[PDB]
């Protein structure tokens, strides 16, 4: 009922409301936080 | 209006977390010409400029101020070499936290009121001129499992008289949680918290998956662009959706406001089964 129908209960990562364009706008430096091999995953380093 | 605490008020008993920020801790307070209290201890750590300590320190008198059932009070500031800001303790830690240990504990009624909660404290301090940055479920605390609270880990703004913008400095970032503007032009305003409470929502409907997963915040600025949005959660009706989705809107002034995201969750509050369907909630 509205429910969205996934195979197995399985998300996608992302769902497009293209050619939206509410959501379609009509690309910047992101550095990830490591001290060895992450010490934090939410947040990034950015910059221009 | 807000405590300034001296070092010896308090002492910090265990560690409870790190991250960009600091460090939080369990930790104890005595007041001066007295009893205990249990208070959580957040040590940021960003060698601040003048700009930035004055930025900190007015929106810390703001959090001391606070009375909302929905908001955590800045008990007391101690500054030093660091700041300290000092909270009263929430021993069910936070909500991310919860609805990935206790989904079995949670139903639509739960769901739809924590929606409430946190869109009236997140009004609260809109009223005050406050631009929160950092709403994620990541910091949403559990008083109670019906009852949530917001809290500050020092990244919110106070708005001065004419200003609807807070424009940023650079500094660690949480991606996937901000509004495009955010990241393309480092704008921080009411709307782009706004986008931040859509993904908190996703966060709770999915019991605390993590958003865009597989793809690289890198990335993220792009697929947006694109029309690409989180999808839609397996519990939810469209209708709920829907709502979420409206937060992620590319101009920022269209997307709803905290006021009408209250009216909205509470309506669907009084019939949870209609707008969540979660097994075993029937």
């Amino acid at each position: 009922k509205s429910l969205p129908s996934y195979l197995n209960g399985v998300m996608p990562p992302t769902q497009s409301f293209a050619p939206d364009p509410k959501y379609v706008s009509s690309v910047p430096c992101i550095l990830p936080i490591i001290e060895n091999g992450k010490v934090c995953s939410t947040h990034y380093y950015l910059l221009p | 209006l807000l405590r300034i605490l001296k070092e010896t008020e308090f002492k910090k008993i265990k560690v409870l977390g790190s991250g960009a920020f600091g460090t939080v801790y369990k930790g104890l307070w005595i007041p001066e010409g007295e009893v205990k209290i249990p208070v959580a201890i957040k040590e940021l750590r960003e060698a601040t400029s003048p700009k930035a300590n004055k930025e900190i320190l007015d929106e810390a008198y703001v959090m001391a101020s606070v009375d909302n059932p929905h908001v955590c009070r800045l008990l007391g500031i101690c500054l030093t070499s660091t700041v300290q800001l000092i909270t009263q303790l929430m021993p069910f830690g936070c909500l991310l936290d919860y609805v990935r240990e206790h989904k079995d504990n949670i139903g639509s009624q739960y769901l739809l009121n924590w929606c409430v909660q946190i869109a009236k404290g997140m009004n609260y301090l809109e009223d005050r001129r406050l631009v929160h940055r950092d709403l994620a479920a990541r910091n949403v605390l559990v008083k109670t499992p019906q009852h949530v609270k917001i809290t500050d880990f020092g990244l919110a703004k106070l708005l001065g008289a004419e200003e609807k913008e807070y424009h940023a400095e650079g500094g660690k970032v949480p991606i996937k949680w901000m509004a495009l503007e955010s990241i393309l032009h480092r704008i921080y305003t009411h709307q782009s918290d706004v986008w931040s409470y859509g993904v908190t929502v996703w966060e709770l409907m999915t019991f605390g998956s993590k958003p865009y997963d597989g793809i690289p915040a890198s990335e993220i600025s792009s697929i947006l662009e694109k029309g690409e949005r989180l999808p839609q959660p397996p519990i939810c009706t469209i209708d709920v959706y829907m709502i979420m989705v409206k937060c992620w809107m590319i101009d920022a002034d269209s997307r709803p406001k905290f006021r009408e995201l209250i009216i909205e969750f509470s309506k669907m509050a009084r019939d949870p089964q209609r707008y969540l369907v979660i097994q075993g909630d029937e």
